[PDB]
C-alpha cells in the first residue's frame, strides 16, 4: 500500500473512523450527540484529572480542599466550574443522544445500543460519586440515600451497603473509596465507549429515514469531521456561557454548606439530571417498590429494542407513535418538574401518574400504536 | 487459592477494624421542656430525646 | 361507520413518506425477510427502488422535499415487494415448522 | 485586490498559509485583548480596583 | 405551615453578565464585615492576602492584618504562642469552635459567611433583605425567648438579633452610613467573598462570547462550504429502456 | 463496512460542482427560509401539543398548591 | 442622617397595592388580637404586604445608595 | 422533628411521616424508628445505652 | 490490638483506663480529660 493512511496498524484506525468512514449523507444534528458526548468524556476527564491534582479526599479536608482548589489555584475556579457543568452538558447530550436513538430506532443496532445503556448507567454512577467528593450537605446526604438505596436488595443488601461505603455510616472511608471510584470510572466509560463505537462500525451509522443508505454514504472526513467541529462550538457555547456567567445556575447552593452528618437539609432536591427517576422513586411508597420502580425507570432502556413493532425503523413516517413519543419526552420533562417539587396533593398524584404514563407509554402504548400503524398500511 | 484471595480482597473494605462503643450518654432531662424534641450527637448517627 | 379505507388514506398522507416520493415498501425496515425479499426483486424494480431511495436520501440530506406534484398518490402506490416478501415469510414459516 | 493578493501570496502554499495563521494570531491576540479589555473596563467605570486604586493613588 | 416569603430583587451594581463588582462598595462591605460581623461570623476561606489589589493596598492590608494576633506554631519548648497576624493569615475565627459559639449566641450557630451568598437561595437579595427587614410578628404568631422575628427567614424566628442599624460604624470614605446603605455594602462584599473570580470570570465570559460569535459562523461557512458539494448536487435515473 | 462493497447501483448520474465554483451561503429567502417554515409548520402541530399540555399541568399544579396554602377566611368565622 | 430606605418605604407604603394590602392586614391583625382563642395568624397577610412593599423598595432603593 | 402530618417526624428525603412514638405512619419508610437501649437514673436523669 | 494477642479484653480495657486523654470540645467547647477508652492510641509523652 502506497497509502500509509491504510498501511499503518495504528494510523489505519484513524483513517478508518475519522477519514474514509462511510456515513449516511443525510444526518441531522441529533447525530452529533455522541461526538459531543465524547468531548464531554474528555472535558470531564481532562478537567477532573486536573481538579484531582488539588482534591484531598478526607472528611476534615475534603470540603475545604475544593474551595482551596478554587480560591487558591490559578484558574482552579474555572476548572471546577467547567467540570460541574460538563457534568450537565454531559447528561444533556446523553439525554438527547438517547432521544435521537430512541426515535430512529437506532436501538435496533442493539449491541451498539445496549453498550450505550451501560455508558449511561456508568455516567450516572460516576456522576453520583464525585458529587459526593466536595462533601457538601448534598454530597453527604446523596451518598447516604443513593448508597442506602441498595438497602432494598434483601439478604445481600444491608451488608452490601455497609461495604458499599466505608464502615457502617457514610464516613471518611466511604469518601476516599469514592474518590477512587470516580477517578477510576471515567476511564471505564472511555473504554466502553470504544466498545460502543466498535459495535457501531460493525453496522454503519443509522440515518434519519431508516432505510438503507449504501445508496449514498459520504466519506466521514470531509463532511462530518467539520460538522462535528461545528457542533462542538455550538453546544460548547452554552456550557461555557454557564461556566462563565452563571455557573451555579444548575448547581444547588444547598451543597455550599459543608456536610453535617446530623442534619439533612429540609428541601433535599437531587441533581436535575437525576430528578425524573427520583420522582418515580418517591411516588411508589414502599422501600422496595420505590427502588424497584427506579431500577426499571432507567434499566428499561434495555427493553426498548424488544418493544419495537413498526415495520419501518425510525418513526418519521409514524405520525401516530410520533406524538406518542413527545408525549413521552414531555412526560419526562414533567416527572422532572414533579421531582423538583415537594410532596403535596397538587403534585404527588401528578407524580405517580406521569410516573405511570412513563412506563405504559414505553411498555405498552408504543408497541401498540406500533402494530396499529402497520395495519394502517396493510402490514 | 482464589476463593481466599477473593474473600481477602473483599474484606479489605467491609468494616475497618475501627469500632467504638460510646453506647453510654448522660442527658439532663430538664434540657428538654414539654412539647419539644432535642437532638444529640451519639454513636455516628443522631439521637432523639 | 368509518372506512378503514378512508383511514388508510389518512395514515398514508399522514406518514407522508410519499412527500419524499417513495412507495410504502421503499420504507419497511430491511430485516432478514425483506432482504431476501428484495434480493428476489426483478432487476427492473430494484434499480427503480434504489434511485427512489437515493433520491429520498438526497432530498432528506438537503432538508427539502419533492414538489407537491411528484408526491406519489395513495391509490398509485405500488406494493412492489409485498408479494415476494410474503412467499418468503411463508417459505420460512414452512421451514421453521418442519424443523420441529 | 486583497482577496486575490491574499490567496496567491498567503493561502496558496500550505507552507505560507500556516505562517500567516501564526503571525496573524499574534496580531489577533494583541488586538482582541486590548479591545476586549477596554470594552469591559469601560462598561465598569469607577468600579474596578484599577479605578479606585487611586483613593490611595488619586482620581 | 411551610409558608414563606420570597425576597424581592435589587438591581445590584454587579448583576449584569458583563458588569463587575463595585470594588469601592466591597471595600466598605469589608469594613462592615470586619467591624461588625467578624465578631460572630467566621469567614475561613478568605484572607487579607486577597484584599490586596482588589479593594486594599499591600501596605494597607498588611497593617490591616497586623490588627489581630494569631496563635502560632510550637516553641522550641513547644507551646502555642500568639504573634502579629501576617499577611497570609485567614480572617480570624471569633470562636474556638462551633459549640463554643453556640454557647455565645443564645444557643444558635452563626454560620460562616464565606459562601453564604451562594449557600442560601437568593444570595445578596436574600441576605440584604434578611438584614434590612426585621419587624414585629403579626398576630397569633409568637417568637420565643431569645429569637427575633424576621419574615424572610424560614421559621421567621432567627437567633441573630438585628446586627445592623444606622451609624453602627463610619465608612472612612464619607458615606452616609445608613442601614440600607451599609447593609448593601456588606452584601456586595459577601459576594466577592463567595467568589472573588466574579469580574475575571465575567470578563472572560465576555471574550468567550466574542469567540463563539466569531468562530461558530466561520466554521459554519466551512461546514456549508464543504457540504455544498452535496446540497447543490443533482440525481437522474437513465436506464437504456 | 468500507467503500466499494456497499450497493449494486445502476444508472444514477449525479452532477455536483466544486464548492469554490458554487456558493455555500446558499439561496436563503428563495428556498432557504421558506423550507424552514415549511417545517415549523408541519411538526408544530405534532410537537407543541404535549409540551403545551405539560405547561398547563405545571401551572395548574403550581397555582393550586400555592392556593392550598392560603387560609379559608371561614375555617374560623368564630 | 436619614436612611433612604425608610424614606422610600414611606413612598412605597402608599402605592395602590400596598394600601390595598396594608389594609387587608390591619384588619386581620385586629381581627386576631381581638379574640382569646384563635389559631389564625396574620403572617400570610403580613407577607402579601411586605412582598408588595419591598418590591418597589427595590425598584428604587439602590438609586440613593452609593 | 416538629414537622409532618403526624405531629412527630418527617423525612425530607422521600416523605416518610412519623408519629411522636417514632413509628412510621405515611410514606415509603418500611419500619418504625429505632428505639435504643435506655433507662432513667432519677427524677431528671436519663441514660441511653 | 493487645486484645487477643497478648492481653485480654477486660485486661486491656482496664489497661487503657490507666491513662487520661484530652478529648473533644465541651458544649461550652473546651478540651477536657477523661478516662482512656479501649480505642485510644498509646499515649504521647510530649505534646510535640
Ligand atoms: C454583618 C453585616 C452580618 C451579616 C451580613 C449577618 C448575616 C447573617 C446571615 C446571612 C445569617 C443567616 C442565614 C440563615 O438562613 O441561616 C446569619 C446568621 C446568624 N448571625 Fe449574622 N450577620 C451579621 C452579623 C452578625 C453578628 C454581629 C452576630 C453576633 C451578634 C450575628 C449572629 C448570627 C447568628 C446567631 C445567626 C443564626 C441564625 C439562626 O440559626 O437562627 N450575625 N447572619
Ligand atoms: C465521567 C465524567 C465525570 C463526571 C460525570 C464527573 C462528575 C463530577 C461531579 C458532578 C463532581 C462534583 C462537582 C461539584 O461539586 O459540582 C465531580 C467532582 C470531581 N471530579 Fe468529576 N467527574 C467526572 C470525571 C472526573 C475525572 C476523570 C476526574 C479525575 C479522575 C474527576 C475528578 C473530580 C474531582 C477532583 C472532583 C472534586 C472537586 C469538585 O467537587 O469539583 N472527575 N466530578
Ligand atoms: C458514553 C457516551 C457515549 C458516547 C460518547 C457515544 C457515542 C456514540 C456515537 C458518536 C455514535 C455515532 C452516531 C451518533 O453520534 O449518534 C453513537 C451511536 C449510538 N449510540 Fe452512543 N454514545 C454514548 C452513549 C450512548 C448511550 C448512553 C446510549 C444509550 C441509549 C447510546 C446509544 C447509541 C445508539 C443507539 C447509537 C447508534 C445509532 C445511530 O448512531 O444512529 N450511546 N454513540
Ligand atoms: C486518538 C483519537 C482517536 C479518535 C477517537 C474517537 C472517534 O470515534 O471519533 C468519532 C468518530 C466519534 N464519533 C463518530 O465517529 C461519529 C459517527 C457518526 C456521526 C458523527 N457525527 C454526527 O454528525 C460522528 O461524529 C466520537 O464519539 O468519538 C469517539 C467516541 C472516539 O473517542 C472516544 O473513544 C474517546 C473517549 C474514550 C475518551
Ligand atoms: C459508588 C456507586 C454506587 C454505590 C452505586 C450507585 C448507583 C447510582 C445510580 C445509577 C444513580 C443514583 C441513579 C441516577 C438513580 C437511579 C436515581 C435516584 C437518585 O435519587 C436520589 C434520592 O432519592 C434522594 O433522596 C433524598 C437524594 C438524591 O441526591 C441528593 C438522589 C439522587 O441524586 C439520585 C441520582
Ligand atoms: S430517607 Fe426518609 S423518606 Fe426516604
Amino acid at each position: 500500500a502506497p497509502n500509509i493512511r491504510k498501511s499503518h496498524p495504528l494510523l489505519k484506525m484513524i483513517n478508518n473512523s475519522l477519514i474514509d468512514l462511510p456515513a449516511p449523507s443525510n444526518i441531522s444534528a441529533w447525530w452529533n450527540f455522541g461526538s459531543l458526548l465524547a468531548v464531554c468524556l474528555m472535558t470531564q476527564i481532562l478537567t477532573g484529572l486536573l481538579l484531582a491534582m488539588h482534591y484531598t479526599a478526607d472528611t476534615s479536608l475534603a470540603f475545604s480542599s475544593v474551595a482551596h482548589t478554587c480560591r487558591n489555584v490559578q484558574y482552579g475556579w474555572l476548572i471546577r466550574n467547567l467540570h460541574a457543568n460538563g457534568a450537565s452538558f454531559f447528561f444533556i447530550c446523553i439525554f438527547l443522544h438517547i432521544g435521537r436513538g430512541l426515535y430512529y430506532g437506532s436501538y435496533l443496532y442493539k449491541e451498539t445500543w445496549n453498550t450505550g445503556v451501560i455508558l449511561l448507567l456508568t455516567l450516572m454512577a460516576t456522576a453520583f460519586v464525585g458529587y459526593v467528593l466536595p462533601w457538601g450537605q448534598m454530597s453527604f446526604w446523596g451518598a447516604t440515600v443513593i448508597t442506602n438505596l441498595f438497602s432494598a436488595i434483601p439478604y445481600i443488601g444491608h451488608t452490601l451497603v455497609e461495604w458499599a461505603w466505608g464502615g457502617f455510616s457514610v464516613d471518611n472511608p466511604t469518601l476516599t473509596r469514592f474518590f477512587a471510584l470516580h477517578f477510576l470510572l471515567p476511564f471505564a466509560i472511555a473504554g466502553i465507549t470504544i466498545i460502543h463505537l466498535t459495535f457501531l462500525h460493525e453496522s454503519g451509522s443509522n440515518n434519519p429515514l431508516g432505510i438503507s443508505s449504501d445508496s449514498d454514504k459520504i466519506p466521514f472526513h470531509p463532511y462530518y469531521s467539520f460538522k462535528d467541529i461545528l457542533g462542538l462550538t455550538l453546544m460548547l457555547t452554552p456550557f461555557l456561557t454557564l461556566a462563565l456567567f452563571s455557573p451555579n445556575l444548575l448547581g444547588d447552593p444547598e451543597n455550599f454548606t459543608p456536610a453535617n452528618p446530623l442534619v439533612t437539609p429540609p428541601h433535599i432536591k437531587p441533581e436535575w439530571y437525576f430528578l425524573f427517576a427520583y420522582a418515580i422513586l418517591r411516588s411508589i411508597p414502599n422501600k422496595l417498590g420505590g427502588v424497584l420502580a427506579l431500577a426499571a425507570s432507567v434499566l428499561i432502556l434495555f427493553l426498548i429494542p424488544f418493544l419495537h413493532k413498526s415495520k419501518q425503523r425510525t418513526m418519521t413516517f409514524r405520525p401516530l407513535s410520533q406524538t406518542l413519543f413527545w408525549l413521552l419526552v414531555a412526560n419526562l420533562l414533567i416527572l422532572t418538574w414533579i421531582g423538583s417539587q415537594p410532596v403535596e396533593h397538587p403534585f404527588i398524584i401528578i407524580g405517580q401518574m406521569a410516573s405511570l404514563s412513563y412506563f405504559t407509554i414505553l411498555l405498552i402504548l408504543f408497541p401498540t400504536i406500533g402494530t396499529l400503524e402497520n395495519k394502517m398500511l396493510n402490514y | 487459592a482464589a476463593k481466599n484471595v477473593v474473600t481477602q480482597f473483599v474484606s479489605s473494605m467491609s468494616a475497618s477494624a475501627d469500632v467504638l462503643a460510646m453506647s453510654k450518654i448522660e442527658i439532663k432531662l430538664s434540657d428538654i421542656p414539654e412539647g419539644k424534641n432535642m437532638a444529640f450527637k451519639w454513636r455516628g448517627k443522631p439521637l432523639f430525646v | 361507520s368509518r372506512w378503514l379505507e378512508g383511514i388508510r388514506k389518512w395514515y398514508y398522507n399522514a406518514a407522508g413518506f410519499n412527500k419524499y416520493g417513495l412507495m410504502r415498501d421503499d420504507t419497511i425496515y430491511e430485516n432478514d425477510d425483506v432482504k431476501e425479499a428484495i434480493r428476489r426483486l426483478p432487476e427492473n424494480l430494484y434499480d427503480d427502488r434504489m434511485f427512489r431511495i437515493k433520491r429520498a436520501l438526497d432530498l432528506n440530506m438537503r432538508q427539502q422535499i419533492l414538489p407537491k406534484e411528484q408526491w406519489t398518490k395513495y391509490e398509485e402506490d405500488v406494493p412492489y415487494l409485498e408479494p415476494y416478501l410474503k412467499e418468503v415469510i411463508r417459505e420460512r414459516k414452512e421451514r421453521e415448522e418442519w424443523d420441529k | 485586490t486583497l482577496t486575490a493578493r491574499l490567496y496567491s501570496l498567503l493561502f496558496r502554499r500550505t507552507s505560507t498559509f500556516a505562517l500567516t495563521i501564526v503571525v496573524g494570531a499574534l496580531l489577533f491576540e494583541r488586538a482582541f485583548d486590548q479591545g476586549a479589555d477596554a470594552i469591559y473596563e469601560h462598561i465598569n467605570e469607577g468600579k474596578l480596583w484599577k479605578h479606585i486604586k487611586h483613593k490611595y493613588e488619586n482620581k | 405551615s411551610d409558608l414563606e416569603l420570597h425576597p424581592p430583587s435589587y438591581p445590584w451594581s454587579h448583576r449584569g453578565p458583563l458588569s463587575s463588582l463595585d470594588h469601592t462598595s466591597i471595600r466598605r462591605g469589608f469594613q462592615v464585615y470586619k467591624q461588625v460581623c467578624s465578631s460572630c461570623h467566621s469567614m475561613d476561606y478568605v484572607a487579607y492576602r486577597h484584599l490586596v489589589g482588589v479593594c486594599y493596598t499591600e501596605d494597607e492590608a498588611k497593617a490591616l492584618a497586623e490588627e489581630v494576633e494569631v496563635q502560632d506554631g510550637p516553641n522550641e519548648d513547644g507551646e502555642m504562642f500568639m504573634r502579629p497576624g501576617k499577611l497570609s493569615d485567614y480572617f480570624p475565627k471569633p470562636y474556638p469552635n462551633p459549640e463554643a459559639a453556640r454557647a455565645a449566641n443564645n444557643g444558635a450557630l452563626p454560620p460562616d459567611l464565606s459562601y453564604i451568598v451562594r449557600a442560601r437561595h437568593g444570595g445578596e437579595d436574600y441576605v440584604f433583605s434578611l438584614l434590612t427587614g426585621y419587624c414585629e410578628p403579626p398576630t397569633g404568631v409568637s417568637v420565643r425567648e431569645g429569637l427575633y422575628f424576621n419574615p424572610y427567614f424560614p421559621g421567621q424566628a432567627i437567633g441573630m438579633a438585628p446586627p445592623i442599624y444606622n451609624d453602627v460604624l463610619e465608612f472612612d470614605d464619607g458615606t452616609p452610613a445608613t442601614m440600607s446603605q451599609v447593609a448593601k455594602d456588606v452584601c456586595t462584599f459577601l459576594r466577592w467573598a463567595a467568589e472573588p473570580e466574579h469580574d475575571h470570570r465575567k470578563r472572560m465570559g465576555l471574550k468567550m462570547l466574542l469567540m463563539m460569535g466569531l468562530l461558530v459562523p466561520l466554521v459554519y461557512y466551512m461546514k456549508r462550504h464543504k457540504w455544498s458539494v452535496l446540497k447543490s448536487r443533482k440525481l437522474a435515473y437513465r436506464p437504456p429502456k | 463496512r468500507q467503500f466499494g462493497h456497499l450497493t449494486r447501483v445502476r444508472h444514477l448520474i449525479t452532477y455536483s460542482l466544486s464548492p469554490f465554483e458554487q456558493r455555500p451561503f446558499p439561496h436563503y429567502f428563495s428556498k432557504g427560509v421558506p423550507n424552514v417554515w415549511r417545517r415549523l409548520r408541519a411538526c408544530i402541530l405534532r410537537v407543541a401539543p404535549p409540551f403545551l399540555a405539560f405547561y398547563l399541568l405545571y401551572t395548574w399544579g403550581t397555582q393550586e398548591f400555592e392556593k392550598s396554602k392560603r387560609k379559608n377566611p371561614a375555617a374560623y368565622v368564630n | 442622617l436619614v436612611d433612604p430606605l425608610t424614606t422610600v418605604r414611606e413612598q412605597c407604603e402608599q402605592l395602590e397595592k400596598c394600601v390595598k394590602a396594608r389594609e387587608r392586614l390591619e384588619l386581620c391583625d385586629e381581627r386576631v388580637s381581638s379574640r382569646s382563642q384563635t389559631e389564625e395568624d396574620c403572617t400570610e397577610e403580613l407577607f402579601d404586604f411586605l412582598h408588595a412593599r419591598d418590591h418597589c423598595v427595590a425598584h428604587k432603593l439602590f438609586n440613593s445608595l452609593k | 422533628a416538629n414537622a409532618g402530618d403526624f405531629g412527630g417526624y418527617y423525612c425530607p428525603c422521600h416523605g416518610s411521616h412519623y408519629d411522636a412514638s417514632g413509628r412510621i405512619r405515611k410514606g415509603p419508610a418500611p419500619l418504625n424508628l429505632e428505639v435504643p437501649s435506655y433507662e432513667f437514673t432519677s427524677d431528671d436523669m436519663v441514660i441511653v445505652g
